């Protein structure tokens, strides 16, 4: 083996990842779209981000 | 190429003549401060009848909104910010009015009553203009849209989110106040950072 490795240490960086939403049009028929991404945790604050998606109109 | 705005005012007959003063204050400050090299500015009168001031082409001539929009006087009539909309879409967005192509297109509206009289519904109307790409923000004055069940037309109006692109006003002098937001909103083109 190698070494028995608990809980040692908890890793830090953001208090989460970024939520990852998908692309949901405002017109079946062709139109614009939008996303929107919240991050929350103990010391991290209330962060939004809302962005706008394309249809292909394939 | 940059962007293409353009203002649709509501010329209603609720609208008294010195607040209607007000509305024209609030579209050429707010124009001036939108001012760009490559912005262009558009604007349509609408109460029963539409009736454009002018066009990209002629702001790209006469680049003062004080000299374009001093000259507008009421029309006088119902609401039909439904049809209207649809003639910003399909001629002060043409190109042959000064529109410019591939250039981001913002369309504004304000109105002080709910959609009357019009025979054209907003789902005839909106579902075009996200096809083109028009995002739209609009500003709600007066009695009319202190009711959650007329804010829905608002959002109905604008783009996703409501909380993004609809603005409430009590007064028609209360909008100098929200011209400050409006200008930085219309400039952010994507969610930036802190």
């Amino acid at each position: 083996g190698k070494k028995e490795k608990p809980e040692k240490k908890v890793k830090k960086s953001d208090c989460g990842e970024w939520q990852w939403s998908v692309c949901v049009p405002t017109s079946g028929d062709c139109g614009l779209g939008t996303r929107e991404g919240t991050r929350t945790g103990a010391e991290c604050k209330q962060t939004m981000k809302t962005q706008r998606c394309k249809i292909p109109c394939n | 190429e940059d962007s293409d705005i353009a203002f649709l005012i509501d010329g209603s007959g609720s609208i008294i003549p010195h607040d209607f003063r007000r509305m024209k204050e609030f579209v050429s400050t707010v124009m001036e401060q939108l001012k760009k090299s490559k912005t262009l500015f558009s604007l349509m009168q609408y109460s029963e009848e539409f009736r454009i001031h002018f066009t990209f082409k002629e702001f790209q001539n006469n680049p003062n909104p004080r000299s374009l929009v001093k000259p507008i006087t009421q029309l006088l009539g119902r609401t039909h910010t439904a049809t209207g909309i649809r003639k910003v879409v399909r001629e002060l967005f043409n190109i042959t009015n000064g529109a410019r192509k591939n250039a981001f297109k913002i369309l504004v509206v304000i109105t002080d009553g709910e959609k009357f009289g019009d025979p054209l519904g907003y789902e005839d109307v909106i579902p075009e203009a996200d096809r083109e790409g028009v995002i739209r923000y609009v500003i709600g004055v007066g009695d009319a849209f202190r009711s959650e069940k007329s804010r829905q037309e608002l959002n109905t109006i604008a783009s996703k989110p409501p909380r993004d692109h609809v603005f409430q006003v009590n007064n028609f002098e209360a909008l100098k106040t929200i011209q400050n937001q409006l200008r930085e909103k219309i400039f952010a083109i994507e969610g930036t950072q802190t």
